[PDB]
């Protein structure tokens, strides 16, 4: 919104935002998850583990990815 | 040639009275050197090398006339070789503020 | 024999190389007596100076004379000499010797270790 | 950690991990001949000399014969 | 390493100007006073067992606690006995310390650098002109005191047809960052 | 003088042992062999092949750690793959990287504004090895000579075009140097 | 202002860009560490003289400066007195970072900010070093500059 | 294109080196990259044509190819292209810089951008 | 009378067209590489040794690592200390043949130029593939190294040695033995020992007279007391000489290039401690000691010991030494940079003395002066 | 061919400047046809961590400081005596008039 419009002004193609969103909530089986960014750690962000107990999908921090807890 | 630091207020004069001789020989060279002889009053800049060296004698140390003298020589070779009612409060208040 | 060269191209090769040590060690000797025996330069002087003239004293062929003192260059000995006799001077000139009373000297010693990868600059053997 | 990121299937200690770095093939390269050699095949001084003055005079004669043909 | 001349000097050379002495594996080093360091260099430059032949070079430090704030560096070198040796003094603003260019030719423009850089005069300089800097340079660029872009800047003034000089107007200010560590100490 | 006229004679004593020494240097310096050598290598090369690269359509290697014109880049979701840690211009020596951040609208940390000044950065690769989450890269591109120096000062939309359009070639190259790592 | 007059014009116009393209005399400005390679683009690999770059030691007869390397405020003066006697067909490449915007002594004294503040320079090489390779596109980059100049039809429009 | 060689004298040089080389690729913009091995010297044994001759440009290289014809990879371009990224991504455009200021890139606060944004980090009263 | 010259500016007394005394006016690439060094990190203050006598590049790096590692006290590896040693001499030959070739063209002889540019864009492309870029590679960094070596990068380079050996075997073919070239270079501008000596002559400059003296093998910095290389002295200091003994040079890089190529070890690149160098990516991205280290190292600096020192390198032009005075802080306090290019500007007083002025543009490029690291 | 005659090129160790394509540089940096595997530690240091054995930078003596005075400096004078052996030793080195080709026939390198 006022951020992106802020560093951005192309206003025509989808900003990261838009995209992040619409990137489907990733379904665990586990209570914690360890989020890299990508196929290759070395490639992606230092870990992160991500604590899934409250119901709402929990954002990653790094290369934000929301997994949410299977059951 | 630089010379050991003056140890008498009477050597420190007689040094500064050589500088003054100094620039006084080399005014002529700088007439050449900047060409702007319609407004120049080559007696009026030997007053106002004289009215420099008037406005320092507060300084009482030796070693300070020295430096002051050898920055003077230093500043005249670079000059021979061509290297160039509101009252005073309201006018600044006007200006800017930070004055 | 003759030195062809002394490789070093200022220094030139002397013939009477072994009289010339003889002499600038005499006179060497003959300033040295003026400064007083107290002071740790005079002694150091009379030692080498000593040394070297009884081994060039001894020995007759520069060569026999460069090996036997190791420091080789008799050419080099005669600059060195040189040297020593215009320091000799100028100590006569003026008078460094005797300590001013009432001195300190600070001498500071650090052990901190370096690598073995830094340049150094090693002890010749 | 340096047994994680220089993990083997089939290692039991630290030791022994793999390694693969710039180097030597092994037998340690070959000579590359760091003098120089330049081999002084000309023709002889004396040679060339000879061949100059022979080559003067024939030609003074060749000369000599030419200027009487056009005289 | 190669500690040899200079132990064999602090036993020769006279106590009277050893202020004092430094031990260390980063290179050993003499402070003196000013009066006496012309004598000292040329007692090390003549003597045969010390022959600190060449000068390596001359630097100067600033520290603006100290009421003599300049210190003058002096690295020599001896290659008859292969070892680097450090003999510094403690200058301020305005009193000028000897020069040794009669004994080291190389040490002219050494001085001259030190002159430009914070004005510790030598006495028996050749000539002490400005090395470094722009002609009419008006400070001394590496005291401490002396901001790091300068006092003016130089641009080219259109009716004067000239390059002129005019105070520092820079934008994107140097942005300092204060990453010192409350621990470090 | 004396003793460099002396060494004169002598060397010159010593080069004119016998006449067919003497005759064999007159000859050389007189017939000119040097430089007839001199001029037969340099046949040579006028005869061997060049080493001219044909700039426009043949151009010169590379490698994968090359320096070349700064760049952000993007995850594979979409997002932008730098947070706002300011490693960037801590370690950036010519200080030509200026970097002002907030908090986005889903609370995630990111940049709104981030400017690089190619006149400025001395093309060193400190940001590009102090990037946390390999954001910024040093890519390949070179050929970005511009005609305006605010053309050269660049910002945080042309850096992510220049990352999104180098996309695939920054990717190769950080596979393979992430081996090197 | 007509249709076949103009296109004598585009003709005339067009043979001397052609011209003035084929026929670049640049001369080196060459300080601090973008020199050397400038050294190494009119080397064997990237030859300058192909496209008609020679360089040439009097700035009388040169056609374009290529300031590379740090601009001093010691040298600033020779370089401007140096670009003035340059013919008016003139053209600028300031190559490297410190020739650009100061560079990597951007905050120094003594350190001119750009040669833009000296000389109006047509045209920036990003790069510090910028590869021989880079040098010869801004070259190349200067041939497309100079590849659109109306200058008779200018003239004949004024 | 032929009749250019005579007026360019380089695209010569490139038809020349084309006697026996083999076209190894073709990109989406028309360039034809060529390889050729065998008796040739190491740094002209890869090349383009262009496909635009009276402007071929040296940034008309897309970056699928950038790396194989800078001898960066062994990859030619097809596979670059088969490993694009989705979901981002803008097409390969030339550097302009001077073909128009409607095409040139211009800063946020530059006079010539068509949405100029003021830079003072506070809000007036406004009235 | 006074003639003057104008990044060389250069004021010349004459009288006969013989020149009487020379007088350079330096300053004109004085850049504040002091003044901003003391204002920037250590790490951040390497590209400025980087820029410092830019012709050879990473000897200037190899000496700051010196004096960082010396005011540190930290073991850098035997794999780095080889790659230094490896990258030191083609720098070392890069800068030689540089120096002779510029020297060759201020003669008259235009040819060599351009083959010495090919062998020299080898040795760049060699830079290039092992580090960032082709100049001023902060490849050197204290502790180590940055990146280890490439793949095929040791073949390439015993490849460059061969066909190097042979291009040296051709430059001296042609350049050597030329009765022009003797005319030009032989009893023009001699030192003897004891005026380099007072003048502070260093490297080629110091050992044309036959001071017989190397940093290399007086203060061995590394590995270099394992090469058994050879180190040329001239008979009688003068430019045939100089130039003789640079062709030397290059031949025992070459030599010591194949020596560390057919010895170099296997293991790590850099300092084994992360307190003083970077953790690699996967370690910062994996450990959390690691991310704590990469971005206390990234964003200060390791803080140095409080001492003093002189570091001094054999760079290509000479004995290049860095002085640097630390306070226990991130950054240097003082950096004092020894360059070999400000004594032997010196030296052209007295060495273009009676000469001419063919003769003056000899003795400058014999001297082979870089004005960056005379400005430094 | 006239070059031939004399010179380099007659020498029959003689090396062509120009590199093959096919021999010269077989695979390109970023596509090399095995992996690389650089070590960073010490096998020992990977799970024995224990940095204050191996702190370096810090594990140094503290600087040691005495202020002699005028009665210390005459004991040492009068103590102190030279001999022919204290003296410092001399860094000797000469030339040696050695051909190019002794070293390992000048191929070894
Ligand atoms: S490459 Fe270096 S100079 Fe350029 S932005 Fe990154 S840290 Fe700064
Ligand atoms: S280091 Fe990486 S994540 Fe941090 S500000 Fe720079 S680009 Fe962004
Ligand atoms: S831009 Fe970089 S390479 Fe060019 S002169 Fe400046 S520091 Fe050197
Ligand atoms: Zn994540």
């Amino acid at each position: 919104s006022n951020h992106t419009a802020k560093w951005m002004q192309d206003t025509s193609k989808k900003s990261p935002m838009e995209l992040i969103n619409e990137v489907p909530p990733i379904k665990v089986e586990g209570r914690i998850v360890a989020c890299e960014g990508d196929t290759n750690p070395a490639l992606g962000h230092p870990i992160e583990f991500i604590c899934l107990d409250l119901p709402e999908p929990a954002v990653c921090k790094y290369c934000g990815l929301r997994y949410v807890q299977d059951h | 040639k630089v010379l050991p630091n003056s140890a008498s207020v009477e050597e420190a004069r007689q040094r500064v009275f050589d500088f003054f001789r100094a620039t006084c020989r080399s005014l002529p060279s700088v007439m050449e050197i900047y060409n702007l002889y319609d407004v120049t009053s080559v007696a009026q800049l030997r007053s106002t090398v004289a009215s420099e060296i008037r406005k320092n004698i507060g300084v009482s140390d030796p070693k300070v006339i020295d430096m002051l003298l050898f920055k003077g020589m230093e500043e005249l070779m670079n000059v021979v070789n061509h290297s160039k009612a509101i009252s005073p409060f309201l006018k600044n208040f006007y200006s800017s503020n930070y004055f | 024999k003759v030195k062809a060269s002394t490789g070093i191209v200022g220094l030139e090769v002397v013939p009477n190389a072994r009289e010339v040590l003889i002499g600038l060690y005499s006179k060497t000797l003959k300033e040295i007596q003026k400064v007083p025996e107290d002071e740790g330069y005079r002694k150091a002087v009379e030692s080498f100076t000593k040394h070297r003239l009884s081994v060039c004293k001894e020995e007759e062929d520069w060569e026999a004379i460069e090996k036997r003192l190791g420091c080789g260059q008799v050419e080099e000995l005669i600059e060195e000499a040189q040297d020593e006799l215009k320091l000799i001077s100028y100590m006569i000139e003026w008078d460094p010797w005797g300590v001013p009373d009432d001195y300190e000297c600070e001498v500071i010693e650090n052990d901190a270790p370096v690598p073995k990868h830094v340049p150094l600059h090693r002890p010749p053997p | 950690t340096e047994a994680y990121i220089r993990n083997k299937p089939g290692m039991v200690s630290v030791k022994d991990m793999p390694v693969l770095q710039d180097g030597p093939p092994p037998g340690g390269f070959a000579p590359v001949r760091f003098a120089r050699r330049i081999p002084n095949k000309g023709p002889s001084a004396v040679a060339i000399f000879l061949a100059a003055f022979g080559t003067f005079s024939w030609g003074m004669y060749q000369v000599g014969q030419g200027n009487k043909i056009r005289r | 390493d190669n500690q040899f001349i200079f132990k064999y000097s602090w036993e020769t050379l006279p106590k009277k100007w050893v202020k004092k002495m430094e031990r260390s594996e980063h290179g050993n080093r003499f402070d003196t006073k000013t009066d006496y360091l012309f004598q000292l260099l040329c007692f090390l430059k003549l003597h045969t067992y010390t022959r600190v032949q060449v000068l390596i070079d001359i630097c100067g430090v600033d520290y603006p606690s100290r009421k003599r704030r300049f210190e003058v560096v002096y690295n020599l070198l001896s290659t008859r006995y292969n070892s680097r040796i450090r003999v510094q003094t403690s200058a301020d603003e305005v009193t000028r310390i000897s020069s040794v260019v009669s004994l080291f030719p190389s040490a002219g423009w050494w001085e001259r650098e030190v002159w430009d850089m914070f004005g510790v005069s030598f006495i028996n300089h050749p000539d002490l002109r400005r090395i470094l800097t722009d002609y009419g340079f008006e400070g001394h660029p590496l005291r401490k005191d002396f901001p790091l872009s300068g006092y003016v800047e130089v641009r080219y003034d259109d009716p004067e047809k000239r390059v002129v000089s005019e105070p520092i107007e820079m934008t994107q200010e140097f942005r300092y960052f204060d990453f010192a560590s409350p621990w470090e100490q | 003088t004396k003793l460099e006229d002396e060494q004169r004679e002598q060397l010159a004593k010593e080069i004119s042992k016998d006449w067919s020494s003497v005759f064999e240097r007159s000859i050389n310096t007189l017939f000119l062999t040097e430089m007839v050598r001199g001029l037969m290598l340099t046949l040579k090369y006028f005869f061997e092949t060049k080493v001219t690269i044909n700039y426009p359509f043949e151009k010169g290697p590379l490698s994968p750690r090359f320096r070349g014109e700064h760049a952000l880049r993007r995850y594979p979701t979409g997002e932008e793959r730098c947070i706002a840690c300011k490693l960037c211009e801590a370690i950036c020596p010519a200080q030509a990287i200026t970097i002002e951040a907030e908090e986005r609208e889903d609370g995630s940390r990111r940049t709104t504004r981030y400017d690089i000044d190619m006149t400025k950065c001395i093309y060193c690769g400190f940001c590009q090895e102090a990037c946390p989450v390999d954001a910024i890269v040093e890519g390949p591109n070179f050929e970005f000579a511009t005609e305006t120096h605010e053309e050269l000062l660049y910002d945080k939309e042309k850096l992510l075009e220049n990352g999104d359009r180098w996309e695939t070639e920054i990717a190769e190259n950080l596979r393979s140097e992430s081996l090197y790592r | 202002v007509s249709k076949a007059a103009e296109f004598v014009i585009s003709k005339v116009d067009d043979l001397m860009n052609w011209a003035r393209r084929g026929s670049i005399w640049p001369m080196t400005f060459g300080l601090a560490c973008c020199a050397v390679e400038m050294m190494h683009t009119g080397a064997a690999r990237y030859d300058l003289d192909r496209f008609g770059i020679i360089f040439r030691p009097s700035p009388r007869q040169s056609d374009c400066m290529i300031v590379a390397g740090t601009l001093t405020n010691k040298m600033a003066p020779a370089l401007r007195k140096v670009y003035d006697q340059m013919p008016e067909p003139r053209w600028v490449i300031s190559m490297g970072s410190c020739a650009n915007g100061g560079g990597y002594y951007h905050y120094s004294y003594s350190v001119v900010r750009g040669c833009d503040r000296i000389v109006p320079v047509d045209i920036y090489v990003p790069g510090c070093p910028p590869t021989a390779e880079a040098l010869l596109y801004g070259l190349l980059q200067l041939q497309k500059k100079i590849n659109r100049r109306k200058d008779f039809l200018h003239w004949w429009t004024k | 294109g032929y009749l250019r060689c005579l007026p360019d004298g380089n695209l010569l040089q490139t038809k020349i080196h084309n006697i026996g080389a083999t076209l190894v690729g073709v990109d989406k913009f028309g360039n034809k990259y060529y390889e050729k091995l065998g008796d040739t010297q190491y740094g002209r044994h890869r090349w383009v044509e262009y496909a635009e001759k009276s402007r071929y440009n040296a940034s008309q290289v897309p970056p699928e190819w950038h790396g194989w014809l800078h001898f960066i990879t062994d990859h030619t371009g097809d596979e670059l292209l088969l490993l694009k990224p989705k979901r981002y991504g803008v097409e390969h455009k030339e550097n302009l810089s001077g073909e128009g200021e409607q095409y040139i890139y211009h800063s946020k606060g530059h006079a010539l951008n068509p949405g100029q944004r003021d830079w003072t980090r506070y809000q007036p009263w406004e009235s | 009378f006074t003639l003057n010259f104008g990044s060389l500016r250069l004021v010349l007394e004459m009288n006969g067209e013989v020149v009487e005394r020379a007088e350079p006016h330096i300053g004109l690439l004085h850049r504040g590489t002091e003044k901003l060094i003391e204002y920037k990190t250590y790490l951040q203050a390497l590209p400025y040794f980087d820029r410092l006598d830019y012709v050879s590049t990473m000897a200037q790096e190899h000496a700051y690592s010196l004096a960082v590692e010396r005011l540190l006290n930290c073991e850098v590896p035997l794999r780095a200390q080889y790659i230094r040693v490896l990258f030191c001499e083609i720098t070392r030959i890069l800068n030689h043949l540089l120096a002779l070739t510029t020297h060759a063209m201020d003669v008259g002889a235009s040819t060599p130029f351009l083959w010495a540019f090919e062998e020299r864009e080898k040795l760049l492309e060699f830079y290039e593939r092992v580090s960032g870029a082709r100049m001023h590679a902060s490849f050197i960094r204290p502790g180590g190294v940055a990146q280890d070596l490439p793949l095929g990068l040791c073949r390439d380079i015993d490849s460059f040695t061969q066909q190097f050996a042979s291009r040296i075997d051709e430059l001296e073919e042609m350049l050597t033995g030329n009765r022009i070239w003797k005319q030009r270079l032989v009893d023009i501008g001699t030192v003897t020992a004891q005026q380099a000596k007072d003048w502070g002559f260093s490297g080629v400059m110091l050992r044309g007279p036959g001071v017989c003296w190397d940093l290399r093998r007086a203060a061995p910095y590394d590995v270099y007391d394992q090469l058994d290389f050879d180190v040329p002295v001239g008979t009688r200091g003068d430019c045939y000489d100089r130039y003789c003994i640079r062709i030397e040079e290059m031949r025992q890089s070459m030599r010591i290039i194949w020596q560390c190529l057919n010895k170099i070890p296997s293991g790590m690149i850099k300092a084994d401690d992360r307190k003083l160098c970077p953790p690699s990516r996967c370690r910062m991205k994996l450990s959390m000691e690691s991310s704590i280290h990469h971005f206390e190292l990234y964003t200060e600096g390791f803080s140095v010991p409080a001492s003093s020192t002189y570091t001094a390198v054999e760079a290509p032009k000479g004995e290049f030494g860095v002085f640097l005075v630390s306070n226990g802080s991130n950054r240097p306090y003082r950096c004092k940079i020894r360059a070999p290019g400000f004594a032997h500007l010196q030296g052209l007083d007295f060495m273009s003395k009676h000469h001419m002025l063919a003769d003056v543009v000899t003795i400058i490029g014999t001297q082979d002066i870089v004005f960056g690291e005379v400005d430094r | 061919k006239p070059w031939e005659i004399t010179g380099p090129c007659a020498d029959p160790e003689y090396r062509s400047a120009v590199p093959l394509a096919t021999e010269y540089r077989l695979q390109c940096p970023a596509t090399t046809k095995e992996k690389p595997c650089i070590p960073n530690s010490l096998p020992e240091t990977v799970y024995d961590i224990k940095y204050f054995s191996r702190d370096q930078r810090r594990n140094r003596p503290p600087i040691r400081r005495t202020v002699l005075k005028k009665a210390d400096v005459e004991k040492l004078a009068k103590e102190q005596t030279f001999a022919v052996s204290d003296f410092p030793p001399v860094y000797l080195n000469s030339a040696v008039e050695e051909d190019i080709n002794a070293i390992g026939g000048g191929y070894q390198g």
